[PDB]
């Protein structure tokens, strides 16, 4: 019934820089807590265990530190293998997963470009429409989509994605679907996508009418 | 040569029943006690069953306490896991862990230190459905919506052209079926002298349909 939080949840970062993640426990675990590598795709991998003994094969760069309630991972120079998400587990009573740490990989400010997708003929004649929104290749990954029907601004009723940073150029893509029946969207004119990021100056607004 | 392989995952419907098996090689598996961890997309890893070498101490986790239960049979070197009334926060990937270092008693609480590769364990509904393909610078792309399974494929060209595409992860809607997209980033000027067909594939359904993105 122990909880494992850590902190930060999230944390972008440049190879060579120097990282600390930290991991709490609700009742006090002595020295039971292990640190894992997770990369997309793969499974996860023991870095740490016994709080501060290094498993073999993991590189020298990597350390813990800690007892009782209060630990940490710190990588003393990161290397380019490393921007993955990492997470601890305690082992003093029972097993429990902190929420994981994500290492975001550094790049600078990117502003996403903007496009707007009505549904199409096809899916028109299907009785659903669809209304897309794309955000593509932007930093960081915090951002606001916001869907305007008739300049009304829609809540609630979207459902958004995100990639991974690109391995190339280190930005992110974005997805945002808004749903609704075909006949909900033949009664209005206007749909409109209006985008906040912060790499944009300002909102951009981007817009069709149904014609 | 330490390794686990699992097997037994699938597709069922909330609250029918399945079973999980791991095939452990490589160490001595009387001595080392055993454990399944799942982890749901999009949330963090959680600890599901635990089971001791050889005394027989089993330990489950709060949110499946009553449900699954976890056995192993040393003389074939196996751990399974039993998966009754499933539901759809059950959904997850499955992994068999094995305890690291030792232990000198008979039964205790361990890091992992090998892992399996993971098996799939949905639980829905299941409406089988087939993938739904629609059709200065200016980016276009493939909408494909309501299939059932995963995965699907998608391609530009037969491959060809593939720089600047982005396939983005599917979503699960309230009706139980996926929904996703695959972009690409052209100049509008290209519109007649580009021709892009995405080639969307459904292995399940034996269902590939080609949509040729013309100008409109």
């Amino acid at each position: 019934d122990i909880q494992m939080t850590q902190s930060p949840l999230s944390l972008s970062a440049s190879v060579g820089d120097r990282v600390t993640i930290t991991c709490r426990a609700t009742q006090s675990i002595n020295n039971w807590l292990a640190w894992y590598q997770q990369k997309s795709g793969k499974a996860p991998k023991l870095l740490i265990y016994k709080a501060s003994r290094l498993e073999s094969g993991v590189p020298s760069r990597f350390s813990g530190s800690g007892s009782g309630t209060e630990f940490t991972l710190t990588i003393s120079s990161l290397q380019p293998d490393d921007f993955a998400t990492y997470y601890c587990q305690q082992y003093g009573s029972s097993w429990t997963f902190g929420q994981g740490t994500k290492v975001e990989i550094k790049r600078t400010v990117a502003a996403p470009s903007v496009f707007i997708f009505p549904p199409s003929d096809e899916q028109l004649k299907s009785g659903t429409a669809s209304v897309v929104c794309l955000l593509n290749n932007f930093y960081p990954r915090e951002a606001k989509v916001q869907w305007k029907v008739d300049n009304a601004l829609q809540s609630g009723n979207s459902q958004e994605s995100v990639t991974e940073q690109d391995s190339k150029d280190s930005t992110y893509s974005l997805s945002s679907t808004l749903t609704l029946s075909k006949a909900d969207y033949e009664k209005h004119k206007v749909y409109a996508c209006e985008v906040t990021h912060q790499g944009l100056s300002s909102p951009v607004t981007k817009s069709f009418n149904r014609g | 040569q330490v390794q686990l392989l699992e097997s037994g995952g699938g597709m069922v419907q909330p609250g029918g029943s399945l079973r999980l098996s791991c095939t452990a090689s490589g160490f001595s598996f009387s001595n080392y006690g055993m454990s399944w961890v799942r982890q749901a997309p999009g949330k963090g890893p959680e600890w599901v069953s635990g089971i001791s070498g050889s005394s027989g101490d089993t330990y489950y986790a709060d949110s499946v306490k009553g449900r699954f239960t976890i056995s192993r049979d040393n003389s074939k070197n196996t751990v399974n896991l039993q998966m009754n009334s499933l539901r759809a926060e059950d959904t997850a990937v499955y992994y068999c862990a094995k305890e690291g270092g030792f232990c000198s008693s008979a039964t205790c609480y361990y890091y992992f230190d090998c892992w399996g590769q993971g098996t799939l364990v949905t639980v829905s509904s299941a409406s089988t459905k087939g993938p739904s393909v629609f059709p200065g610078t200016a980016a276009l792309g493939c909408l494909v919506k309501d299939y059932f399974p995963e995965p699907v494929t998608v391609s530009w060209n037969s491959g060809a052209l593939t720089s600047g595409v982005h396939t983005f992860p599917a979503v699960l809607q309230s009706s139980g079926l996926y929904s996703l997209s695959s972009v690409v980033t052209v100049p509008s000027s290209s519109l007649g002298t580009q021709t892009y067909i995405c080639n969307v594939n459904h292995k399940p359904s034996n269902t590939k349909v080609d949509k040729r993105v013309e100008p409109k």
